[PDB]
């Protein structure tokens, strides 16, 4: 998955935007608006809890998003993109005892939260050490369109892998910077460190760096034409792979890789292809959505969502003229072709 | 085969006091959901789903996955066919990852019944169960048959909690140590 949160020029708006990546037998989907009435506590003197009304991207049967991207009635807009693990000695500290799996500490933290830093309080604790994510929290309540940086609270971020969760507040590196631009990599070189990433960036290079890696580099280039809720869906939908040289693999034969875009198409690489490793591969696996928000549509629980393999300048994924036209794919269009759609 | 439009609601019976499900808006009900399937149109279907405040939270979150489940009931199905079908299935190669996943799953689901118990005064406990309660109802709905649980209920390793749980298992399977 890519994200990009987009400070716009003069803090006229705050974009947020996720884009998942995901096997194409995934893309059942359904944008999901709950309106509960929990409460904090056991007991009918509890108030409410903050993040009783939420819409977020989803799937059939999935009580959650899974994207992951929410947005929160709390005015908090969580999202995430998966780092994972690469050090074998942290899986100790995945245990059925005493963590609670990812996916319920996001929706306990999303309830439970009014501010990033009470989500990130919230979310880590019982670290499963499983699905290991860069979570975004950006509080839309401390974004003050047109205003200047507010020193906090605008953005939260946490990552997680077994046995570390490091959180911190990356409003000003935001405000500083103009954008938080997530794609798999983690940020904190403890936990760039302590997953066993440095081995695999001396292995096989930029790909695996924080700032060098293909989507580093594209998002570094191309971020600050995002200049509106449109431009956002275009970077996030970005994929032209065989004639940005952002997108070349130096390991790879072909160099052009689709895999290192915004928005991957790994369908489109040659089958035939070699390639250093399996990320690069032909795939049945891609982008398969953008989902983007700002100021006015979150404070109206609102998102523009397009789903469907990017096809800006890649011709549109189709199951039948596609390597993967036997693979099960029921309920699903054969041709992806779909524009962005405000939701609702 | 999913209809453009259904909704649904889980009313509790003042006699039965039964839950039952009822076509249609009923705000009297404990929760309703609306799905509106545009896949075709959009690549997206799109639920909205209330639950009743006038019910405690925990019969409320159980609706809330009995009426999720009652809209999509063939999303559902062709989402776990396209998905999760094979999934540790009863033709498993990998039994030896696939039966210490599902010790992992069953003692993971146990600990937190137990602090469920353990901690009825919890907040965090008490946002957990009504995110299993949530589970539970859409997976009994799903099946056709309701059980509230009032207290400790069991909820299947490799049920509808395999759809939660896919990204937890790109850690899981390493950590299970799974081959690759
Ligand atoms: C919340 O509401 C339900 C419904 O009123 C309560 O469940 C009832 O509990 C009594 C005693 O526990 C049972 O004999 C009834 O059969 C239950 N009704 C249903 C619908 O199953 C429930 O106890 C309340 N609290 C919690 C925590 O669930
Ligand atoms: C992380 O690893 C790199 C490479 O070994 C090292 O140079 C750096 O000091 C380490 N940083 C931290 C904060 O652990
Ligand atoms: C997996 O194998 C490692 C050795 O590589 C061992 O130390 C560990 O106990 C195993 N973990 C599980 C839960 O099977
Ligand atoms: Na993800």
């Amino acid at each position: 998955c890519s994200a990009l949160i987009k400070l716009l020029p003069g803090g006229h708006d705050l974009l947020v935007a996720h884009n998942t990546w995901n096997s194409y037998q995934n893309m059942l989907r359904i944008i999901k608006k709950y309106r509960l009435q929990f409460r904090e506590g056991p007991q009918e003197e509890y108030p409410l809890v903050a993040g009783n009304n939420l819409v977020f991207s989803s799937y059939p049967g999935t009580i959650f998003s899974g994207d992951d991207f929410y947005i929160l009635g709390s005015g908090l807009v969580t999202l995430e993109t998966t780092i994972g693990n690469k050090n074998p000695a942290l899986w100790k500290y995945v245990q059925p005892q005493g963590c609670v799996l990812e996916w319920i500490r996001n929706v306990v933290a999303n309830r439970l939260a009014l501010d990033g830093a009470t989500w990130a309080d919230v979310f880590k604790r019982f670290n499963s050490g499983t699905y290991n994510n860069q979570w975004m929290i950006v509080d839309y309540k401390a974004f003050l369109p047109n205003g200047p940086s507010p020193g906090s609270r605008v953005l939260t971020i946490l990552e997680q892998i077994p046995g570390m969760v490091v959180v911190a507040d990356k409003t000003a590196e935001l405000y500083k910077t103009t954008y938080w631009a997530s794609y798999n990599i983690p940020y904190f070189e403890t936990v760039f460190n302590a997953s066993g990433l440095q081995a695999l960036v001396a292995q096989y290079g930029d790909w695996f760096s924080y700032t060098k890696n293909p989507r580093a580099k594209i998002f570094q280039r191309d971020q600050s034409l995002v200049e509106d809720m449109d431009a956002m869906v275009r970077l996030m939908r970005y994929n032209d792979f065989l004639h940005d040289p952002l997108s070349l693999c130096e390991a790879c034969n072909p160099k052009p890789n689709a895999e290192n875009a915004i928005s991957a198409r790994s369908d489109l690489n040659p089958a035939n292809g070699s390639y250093p490793f399996q990320a690069l591969h032909q795939r049945a696996h891609g982008g398969i959505d953008v989902k983007v928000t700002s100021f006015t549509l979150a404070k109206y629980m609102s998102m523009l969502a397009a789903s469907g393999p990017t096809w800006d300048q890649c011709p549109p994924f189709q199951w039948s003229k596609s390597p993967f036209h036997s693979m099960l794919h029921m309920g699903q269009p054969d041709l992806w072709m779909f524009s962005p759609i405000r939701v609702p | 085969d999913p209809p453009v439009s259904r909704t649904r609601s889980l009313l509790l019976d003042a006699a039965s006091g039964q839950l039952r499900l009822e076509d249609g808006f009923h705000p009297d009900a404990v929760a309703w959901a609306n799905l509106t399937n545009a896949i075709r149109e959009t690549g997206w279907a799109y639920l909205d789903l209330s639950t009743n405040g006038r019910y405690n939270d925990s019969l409320q979150a159980y609706a809330a996955g009995v009426v999720e489940a009652s809209v999509s009931e063939e999303l559902i199905y062709m989402h776990w066919m396209n998905t999760v079908v094979n999934y540790c299935g009863p033709f498993e190669y990998e039994v030896g990852y696939c039966e210490k996943l599902k010790n992992f799953l069953e003692a993971n689901l146990e600990w937190m019944q137990r602090e469920m118990e353990l901690n009825p005064d919890s907040p965090y406990w008490h946002q957990v169960r009504l995110t299993l309660l949530q589970l539970k109802g859409l997976e009994d709905s799903y099946e056709g048959r309701l059980t509230f649980p009032t207290g400790r209920f069991t909820i299947k390793p490799l049920g509808f909690l395999l759809l939660q749980i896919s990204g937890d298992l790109e850690d899981l399977e390493p950590a299970l140590n799974k081959t690759n």
